[PDB]
């Protein structure tokens, strides 16, 4: 009933999707063998949203794994919860991308996209009434941003009314990992804005800061960073799988958060997060949930939310709490801090309540906010691109595969167009 | 004293006949082996053997042995007469010319001899009930041949045909529009009453009322059997307003060429959602006129009504029917033809319907079955006419027919008869 | 210088739960529209 | 994994009656016994999970 | 009653027939010694179709083995299930044809065929009520391609009203094993189209592709290919040998599949087929069975359905299932792929339901399709034929045994006429 199909691509996307199915299965009580072993009945009413039933009584997720190199998928199949995935859903190349956007979108991706698009269609027609797609990928690589944006563009043609979700791990200057990040990142934004309906940017810089300072663990790893993304992603669609006071699926979030069609880039956050040695001293109440919710350091992005004005924010409350107290906190924040909220839209905060909290927790909140402060991330990416593009450095590989510098100029202008248009609503007055 | 003979031809006719005889045995309590453990209502369908068992008054006819051998090896082996199960060796294989000119000629002699051996035993014979699916080889081939022979051998005996016409948009065979029209020419002037029983309507009935998303043919056949029992229920059961078979064509046929009618049935509910509604006579009669509840895929709102013969079995009270019927006439969405002021022939019976153990239906105090003649039935003849013209325009699948002994020009007369029939419906429907 | 699958994988294993027919033919497994009556009344005529 | 965590709202609509009709406490004792009720409310969490 | 006799010629035909008899014996519960040890009544219900009862209570197949070389004959005699056949039915020559159609159709075939025609007449007069003939042969090998078609001509001459089936393996371009192959392929086709009531074409390359992709077998072999062909062959007579809701026989299939007298070349396929690894991840349902059925990769032929339009198609379903589901699936696929279906015949799909699934499976499907895409094989064969015939290469072997170039010209003209008239209806519109 209103199912959603999940597609993960690239090295980073597979790692994000590897831990996502670990969290969901534990929430629904599914072992590595796919046999239900839960305790409460509520875990089975809407289990078909994410899982398909197979003959013999085991549940197989509707997940599609795609890459140009078999290195990462051979690692994910041998790990725990790696037997759930249908063996026919693995699609791979044999050449790799090498952080070359043209290779993953024009030369190599163009000849493999036909095979993966077929299995995408097969899962979609299997569902009774499709709700939409959710994609996990990274914008700093070839195979990630190459076929990732290609696949969304193709999917939009055959499903023009279904929704689309993307969780983009975009690069940050402080945590540098590739010398050609600005090139392929600004190219993907050009094509991503035209097709996707919901995009939620994530920076490794923010995840490293929240682990070291908030969670206060000495030696973090990619497993811990992937864990924080999994909890936030599952909290977005939690109300679609469990009963609650106010139901709000992904379509309802898009309507209330998107004032204009080109402004669909959000930044997310999850609460509560506490250290291992200080969880006894805190109190789990709505007032303390919301104060950490609005913390600038709790966001999953390098952008500082106090440098701009919020356009519209969404809060998904999990657990049992009084509805009056939830709204009273929301109204109180908007009044005491009138300088940080856009004024020509009255009551620009959305509240949703669901009855089922995450396993091992009493209360939780997932925060999604469309804020004008996100322009800073596009500003810094633009500076690095134009500085390096002026000397035409590292360019002949992008132009050596049938692509021309004309597309480069168009992409930077369009991303410049987005930044200027995105800012001018911050200065707008009634 | 009153008897009817049942003729089963083709797989479609046989596979619904055995379902009907399952229902008839339950009504009279006759065990499957034929004996009765512990008044003569059964006489209309069965005949006493002299000591013990009762045998059905029906003859099974087919050219393929697959279905007949299923009955002979089934648990109903001991019920039917061993030599009343006539079977051939070679199938007709969707070819009308094979069943009407090549193989059906050598079998029709055997069947008529048995029917003669069955009519002399009967003394107050009422008529014939023949079951056949039109869109088939032996169903249309032999069915046409038996109708032609019976009409001259017996004459004035009323013959009732319960035909299953092909569905509008879904079908099993690919060439059935060809042999559907060919048999249409034969049955027009040789059967008294024909009933439309396509499969699309019955699929929708199971999906909405009984909530059967994936029904098999047996569910369809059980529902058909209930209608047949209701139609005959006034013959073998005492009632307040009894109706005989001869009292159908006198009250349902305006003109001799206009004798095609479609049926409806109500209530059709499961045994768990029956607790939540009272099944009053006022609402069961309203569900009968629901266009989605017609047994034929036709929308009656597209045409007038000529007459309606609708029967209640159970504990209905005569005053209740008049109150319900008066409301129908006051309704505007249901309109009758101008030259027929009264159009309801209503009968009341004291025999509530029975239910087979393990069946889908639930047992209730009231049920209504309808046989209605309306001008809206002109659509179905047109839609098969459209399909036939598309294929015949390039003579597709014709070499199979001309090579079996049938003239090429026979398709002209078959097509021109349907156009003549359409001209009658459009002519009678206009006002005066 | 080939496991047991040598064309025998067209029909292999297929434990008893797999082979049994579908899950429902000509019957409704929905709670509200099912056919079974409760224990209290194994047979009663359904009207007024 | 807790079983009590899965209880949800909209189940709060009518559900029997904890106190039966034949053992209604008088008004006098309800006033008198508020000392333990307040005492039980305050320290219920302190002796169960705080230890 | 309505039984059929089996005759096989050539090495490939003999292998196909041996594996087919093994499959049929396994399905009917007949041990290799010819004794009945079945477990169900329906196993023995209709055993008369394929077998004869002799004194002592053992069953022998009514199969007639013909050849010009005793090597494969001795191999199949010494192989498993080689004791079922009656020793008299073995008829063979002592010289061989040497892959020469002229040698197999004029020199040794004419003098040898008297005895095999005598035994064929014996079987046909011994059977109660003949239903038809089915023949397994190949169009590449000289002896099969010639003697089989000469015997088809004689059998059609002597029994006019019966049905004739031929399961023929036509040449493939990529997998070639003979150099004079197009010549005798065209010569076989010219005679076959005139007399054969039905023709079914198989491709070794198509079987290799199926077994490597769908089945994911590392080392396929002729045993596996013959097993696939045998299953697809038994699927046709399943409904004749077992009860069902909508029973259908060979004449029914012929009438419902052949619109015009010379358009009787079909392609077949079998479903379901899954690898051992993905065996437990699949769910057997009518929708997925129809999806695999209409998948082009499941066809036993290299011809691509997307290169033509279907005239008529048939689907024989085995197992207990609902009729409404099958009908709705057929209507849905016909409406979804309306551009791929010819438009002047409505509802060009025939469905049959049988109540006995194959041993080991709850459900199975056999597909027979008459599509305009089959002209490609004849186009390629005729191209090779004319390329070799323009130089008169290898022609002296055929001209030195009674034939002349006018027969080759007539065969080429007939093949071209078949191709042109078969393509006409593809673009013919109403
Ligand atoms: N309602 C209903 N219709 C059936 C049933 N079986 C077959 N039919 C109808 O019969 C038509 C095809 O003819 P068949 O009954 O299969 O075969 P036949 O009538 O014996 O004629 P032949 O082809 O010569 O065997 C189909 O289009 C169905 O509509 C059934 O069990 N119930
Ligand atoms: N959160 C997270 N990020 C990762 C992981 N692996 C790689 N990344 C990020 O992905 C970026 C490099 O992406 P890349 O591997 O080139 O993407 P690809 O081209 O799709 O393979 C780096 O900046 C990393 O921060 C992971 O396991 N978890
Ligand atoms: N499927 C299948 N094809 C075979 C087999 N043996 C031979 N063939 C095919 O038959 C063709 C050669 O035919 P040939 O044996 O000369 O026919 P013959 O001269 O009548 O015996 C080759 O192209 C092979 O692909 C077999 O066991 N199975
Ligand atoms: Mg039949």
């Amino acid at each position: 009933m209103r199912e959603i199909v999940h597609i993960q691509g690239g090295q980073c996307g597979n790692q994000i999707g590897a831990k996502f199915w670990e969290v969901i299965s534990d929430e629904h009580g599914i072992d590595p063998t796919g046999t239900y072993h839960g305790d409460s009945d509520l875990q089975l009413e809407r289990i078909n949203v994410y899982y398909n039933e197979a003959t013999g009584g085991r549940y197989v997720p509707r997940a599609i794994l795609m890459d140009l190199e078999p290195g990462t998928m051979d690692s994910v199949r041998a790990g725990p919860f790696g037997q759930l995935f249908r063996p026919d859903n693995f699609v791979f190349g044999q050449t790799g991308a090498g952080n070359n956007w043209a290779k993953g979108h024009y030369t190599e991706g163009a000849e493999l996209i036909d095979s993966v698009l077929d299995v995408v269609r097969k899962e979609a027609e299997g569902c009774d009434c499709l709700q939409g797609f959710q994609i996990t990928h990274s914008l700093g690589g070839g195979t990630g941003s190459g076929m990732g944006t290609l696949l969304i563009s193709k999917v939009r043609e055959e499903y023009p009314d279904r929704i689309m979700e993307t969780f983009s791990v975009v690069p940050s200057p402080k945590v540098s990992d590739t010398v050609v990040e600005p090139y392929n990142a600004t190219l993907s934004v050009h094509q991503l804005v035209e097709n996707a309906d919901e995009c939620m940017v994530i920076d490794n810089e923010a995840l490293y800061d929240i682990c070291f300072r908030t969670l206060k663990l000495t030696t973090p790893t990619y497993g811990d960073l992937n864990h924080l993304v999994s909890a936030a992603m599952s909290g977005v669609t939690c109300c679609l799988r469990f009963p609650g006071q106010l139901n709000s699926d992904l379509r309802k979030l898009a309507v209330n958060l998107i004032p204009f069609p080109r402004l669909h880039f959000f930044m997310i956050g999850f609460a509560p997060l506490t250290s291992r040695g200080s969880q006894q001293y805190r109190a789990l109440t709505v007032p303390e949930l919301t104060q950490q919710m609005f913390d600038a350091k709790n966001m999953m992005c390098a952008a500082d939310p106090r440098h701009g004005r919020y356009l519209t924010a969404s809060a998904l409350f999990r657990g049992r709490m009084s509805t009056k107290e939830v709204d009273e906190q929301m109204l109180n924040v908007q009044n005491k801090n009138s300088s940080y909220f856009v004024e020509w839209i009255p009551n620009n905060i959305k509240s949703s309540i669901c009855d089922i909290p995450p396993k091992g927790l009493k209360m939780a909140v997932t925060f999604v906010g469309n804020s004008t402060a996100i322009q800073e991330m596009f500003k810094r990416v633009a500076e690095q691109f134009t500085a390096m593009f002026r000397r035409k450095a590292f360019l002949h590989w992008y132009t050596g595969e049938g692509m021309d510098e004309m597309e480069f100029t168009e992409a930077e202008s369009n991303m410049n167009d987005l930044v200027s248009e995105y800012q001018q609503y911050q200065d707008a007055t009634a | 004293m009153r008897e009817v003979i049942s003729i089963h031809v083709g797989q479609g006719g046989i596979q619904v006949g055995n379902a009907c005889w399952e229902l008839f045995c339950l009504e009279h309590g006759i065990q499957p082996d034929g004996q009765m453990p512990s008044d003569d209502a059964f006489n209309t369908f069965f005949s006493e053997t002299g000591a013990g068992k009762h045998v059905p008054r029906a003859v099974f006819l087919d050219l393929e042995p697959t279905v007949i051998d299923e009955v002979r090896t089934g648990t109903y082996r001991q019920l039917f007469h061993p030599e009343q199960l006539i079977s051939g060796k070679e199938d007709a294989a969707n070819n009308f010319a094979r069943g009407h000119y090549t193989i059906g000629k050598e079998i029709v002699d055997l069947c008529l001899d048995r029917i003669r051996k069955l009519a002399d035993n009967c003394t107050g014979l009422q008529g014939f009930l023949v079951f056949n699916s039109v869109g088939g080889g032996t169903g249309s081939g032999l069915g046409s041949l038996l109708l032609e022979r019976l009409s001259v051998d017996y004459g004035k005996k009323s013959k009732l045909g319960f035909t299953i016409y092909p569905s509008p948009q879904v079908s099993t065979a690919v060439v059935e529009p060809y042999n559907s029209i060919l048999s249409t020419h034969s049955l027009l002037e040789h059967t008294d009453v024909a009933v439309m029983l396509d499969n699309e309507a019955i699929y929708d009935i199971c999906r909405r009322n009984l909530d059967i998303e994936r029904p098999t043919y047996t569910n369809l056949n059980r529902l058909i059997a209930q209608v047949i029992s209701s139609l005959t229920a006034s013959l073998r059961f005492d009632g307040a307003l009894n109706v005989d078979i001869t009292e159908f064509q006198t009250n349902l046929v305006p003109y001799p060429r206009i004798h095609f009618m479609l049926s409806s049935y109500a209530p059709i509910i499961s045994a768990e959602k029956a607790y939540h509604e009272q099944l009053s006579v006022a609402e069961i009669t309203n569900s009968a006129f629901e266009p989605a509840n017609m047994m034929a895929k036709c929308d009656p709102r597209h045409g007038k009504y000529m007459a309606c013969s609708m029967m209640y079995r159970g504990d209905v009270v005569p005053k209740d029917v008049n109150a319900s019927i008066a409301t129908i006439k006051t309704k505007r969405t249901i309109q009758f033809v101008d030259w027929c002021p009264t159009g309801f022939k209503v009968g009341i019976n004291y025999q509530p319907p029975t239910v087979v153990p393990g069946g889908d239906l639930a047992k209730v105090m009231r049920a209504v079955c309808m046989i209605s003649n309306s001008t809206a039935i002109a659509e179905v003849f047109s839609r098969l006419d459209h399909k036939f013209d598309l294929m015949y325009a390039k003579r597709a699948f014709v070499h199979w027919y001309v090579g079996e002994g049938m003239e090429e020009g026979e398709f002209s007369e078959a097509r021109e008869d349907l156009a003549a029939l359409e001209k009658d419906y459009e002519e009678v429907g206009i006002e005066t | 210088a080939d496991e047991w699958n040598a064309g025998k994988c067209i029909s292999g294993e297929a434990t008893l739960k797999e082979v049994q027919t579908d899950k429902d033919l000509g019957k409704t497994n929905r709670f509200g529209f099912r056919n079974i009556t409760k224990d209290g009344d194994e047979n009663r005529v359904f009207g007024v | 994994g807790c079983k009590a965590m899965y209880q949800t709202t909209n189940n709060d609509y009518g559900q029997p009656f904890l106190q039966d009709n034949k053992t209604v406490p008088t008004y006098n004792e309800l006033v008198e016994a508020q000392t333990e009720v307040t005492r039980a409310e305050k320290q219920l969490k302190n002796k169960t999970v705080a230890t």
